[PDB]
């Protein structure tokens, strides 16, 4: 297995710009035969990969003129003149020179703009699902960026993660940030059994993490 | 090049699935249809390819354990069976062709999710996240609808039958054991709620599960 190492994971651009990306192998993809076996595969958000550059330089027919590849050996780059919106997704490297083919792990391509601090909202369990047995707390936590929080429940000063449940917001194309939900799941006697609820978003926005607390 | 792929296979670990890919497009290319695995979110695992014209037949060597390559090469259909199914295994599958020196995919078929859960169609329970005591930012009062124990996806959750768009956040459905949640929020003026209706809506369509739930005060 020929271990591909792209880097880096998310790419953040500006329509226009250009995204240069780096492709790395555990040896030489030179076959002997004199061919090299690099691929490159777009994969737009709810679509399949396309083939983009075979063989290193080589684009598929259909690929324009803004995509090209170069490199040799075991260092390999894909640069994208001008980044059309168009371009956005998933690119990732693969290796067709030995068995088994491999792929390297991906790099997505998120619009830039500023900061933005996570507005959290932290929300006490529904009187339906008490009557049901359950008890869910539940923390919102919109239009921020980067895509990078660190989000803590604490029921009493003391932390939790067993029963968390996380879920997460692609870039929004209106004013391209992230939104997060985080999901603690107790039973009706755990919530009775205790007080005060707290959700906090560590993130660069505050050095001081963002808090929300309720108490039942 | 088009092929043609299975529909999404939901089944209880310990199955045999089998998926087809029918290509009809590459005849005469004596091509090969290939296996690709997508994982959850990204990562890509090749399983191997197999020539129609032919019978030629690999596989990565860690695949070559749970599937197995088919061809009724006159139907133009070459079957992948992925055989004793874990958790793990609910993933994309991907059909690909390739034809000569590139030794890359240039033609995927459309993908199919074989999703693997021991529940069968339960119907979601859906509860109203009215701002119980977040109090205000002033303008800003978020409120939120909880989607929870659904089986299979999707969910259809619009707020106030359609008009209400703007300022909606509807997350990912993740599975709780085996279990789907879900939830949304909708985001107004500090006037809308509480004067005004903001019913969350849900219907999980393939249980037959229509339910508005308001979200008031
Ligand atoms: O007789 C046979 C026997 O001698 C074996 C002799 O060799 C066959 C098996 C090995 C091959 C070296 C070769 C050329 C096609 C090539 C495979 C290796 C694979 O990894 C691929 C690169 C794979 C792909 C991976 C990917 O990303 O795109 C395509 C699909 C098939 C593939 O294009 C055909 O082919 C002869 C016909």
């Amino acid at each position: 297995d020929v271990v591909m190492t792209q880097t880096p994971l998310s790419l953040p651009v500006s329509l226009g710009d250009q995204a240069s990306i780096s492709c790395r192998s555990s040896q030489s993809l030179v076959h002997s035969n004199g061919n090299t076996y690099l691929n490159w595969y777009l994969q737009k958000a709810g679509q399949s990969p396309k083939l983009l550059i075979y063989k290193v330089s080589n684009r598929f027919s259909g690929v324009p003129d803004r995509f090209s590849g170069s490199g040799s050996g075991t260092d390999f780059t894909l640069k994208i003149s001008r980044v059309e919106a168009e371009d956005l997704g998933i690119y990732f490297c693969s290796q067709t020179t030995h068995v088994p083919p491999t792929f390297g792990g991906g790099t997505k391509l998120e619009i830039k703009r500023a900061d933005a601090a996570p507005t959290v909202s932290i929300f006490p369990p529904s009187s339906e699902q008490l009557t049901s047995g359950g008890a869910s707390v539940v923390c919102f936590l919109n239009n921020f960026y980067p895509k990078d929080i660190n989000v803590k429940w604490k029921i009493d000063g003391s932390e939790r993660q067993n029963g968390v449940l996380n879920s997460w917001t692609d870039q929004d194309s209106k004013d391209s940030t992230y939104s997060m939900s985080s999901t603690l799941t107790l039973t009706k006697d755990e919530y009775e059994r205790h007080n005060s609820y707290t959700c906090e978003a560590t993130h660069k926005t505050s050095t001081s993490p963002i808090v929300k607390s309720f108490n039942r | 090049v088009q092929l043609q792929q299975s529909g999404p296979e939901l089944v209880k670990p310990g199955a045999s699935v089998r998926m087809s890919c029918k290509s009809s497009g590459y005849i005469f290319t004596d091509f090969y249809m290939n296996w690709v695995r997508q994982s959850h979110g990204k990562s890509l695992d090749y399983i191997g390819y197999i020539s129609p014209y032919s019978g030629v037949t690999g596989y990565n060597q860690k695949f070559k354990g749970k599937a197995t390559l088919t061809v009724d090469k006159s139907s133009s259909t070459a079957y992948m069976e992925l055989r004793s199914l874990t958790s793990e295994d609910s993933a994309v599958y991907y059909c690909a062709g390739s034809s000569g020196n590139k030794w890359a995919m240039d033609y995927w078929g459309h993908g199919a999710s074989v999703t693997v859960s021991s529940a069968k169609t339960t119907a979601p329970s859906v509860y109203p996240l009215a701002p119980v005591c977040g109090d205000t930012t002033g303008s800003s009062v978020t409120l939120g609808c909880l989607v929870k124990g659904y089986f299979p996806e999707p969910v259809t959750l619009t707020w106030n039958s359609g008009s209400l768009s703007s300022g909606v956040h509807t997350f990912p459905a993740v599975l709780q054991s085996d279990l789907y949640t879900l939830s949304s929020s909708v985001t107004v003026t500090s006037s809308t709620w509480p004067s005004q209706s903001i019913t969350c809506n849900v219907a999980h369509p393939a249980s037959s599960t229509k339910v508005d739930k308001k979200i008031e005060p």
